[PDB]
């Protein structure tokens, strides 16, 4: 929909920074490997423009649905990893400890609209995220 | 200990990193087994030896003698370090 949307759950009770970065062949994601990639520790690091919003223990990292990907998601409290083969996408909290993260499935309804409103009653409809 | 810099990018990073590691193992002193230790080695803190302590020279650079050959009344000599003295 909006995009492609991480959600990092954290013990803070308020809104941690988070920097996106994503790189190909890190140490450990090597196809043929440990250093069988063309640029040994990783290649070109990107930086990704997030749009970040919060709710209390959850910051949902709102990236652009370009950079959309599959994987297994590993924490290491410091920082979340979205590991898809040879691709990683690095989430760096700040202030924070990463509880637990996910690439959002079950998102929120979005066009909410009130009709045949009355004294005693009225219509909620809205559309799936 | 001379390593070899690992770096991004670089090639033979498995073998420059396996050669480091091997260079750390077998130059460093360990906390078991049986070793040899060249070089000078000055210890700031205390040292303690449980098991059988052994050195070299000990009598020549901690007991020193001095006499007077010609009249054996008063002797004369250079302290050759700090120490306590029976006369």
């Amino acid at each position: 929909p909006s995009g492609f949307n991480v959600v990092i759950e954290h013990d803070s009770e308020y809104q941690p920074d988070v920097k996106v970065t994503y790189y190909k062949n890190s140490i450990g994601t090597e196809a043929n490997g440990f250093d069988t990639g063309p640029v040994f520790g990783g290649e070109r690091i990107y930086n990704l423009a997030s749009s970040l919003s919060y709710i209390r223990n959850k910051i949902n990292v709102e990236l652009p649905s370009v950079y959309a990907m599959a994987g297994e998601v590993v924490n290491n409290g410091n920082e979340l990893l979205l590991i898809n083969g040879t691709e990683i996408m690095r989430f760096v909290i700040e202030g924070a400890t990463i509880t637990k993260g996910y690439v959002e499935k079950v998102k929120p309804p979005t066009n909410l609209i009130v009709s045949d409103v009355t004294s005693t009653s009225a219509k909620i409809s809205w559309e799936n995220g | 200990a001379e390593l070899t810099k690992i770096t991004r990018g670089m090639q033979n990073g498995a073998e420059t990193i396996n050669d480091n590691l091997n260079k750390l193992n077998t130059i460093t002193v360990q906390k078991t087994g049986d070793e040899t230790i060249a070089g000078k080695k000055t210890f700031s803190g205390d040292v303690s030896v449980d098991g059988d302590f052994t050195m070299k020279k000990f009598a020549d650079s901690y007991v020193a003698f001095f006499a007077n050959k010609g009249s054996g009344n008063t002797v004369t000599f250079t302290a050759p370090w700090d120490c306590t003295a029976e006369v």
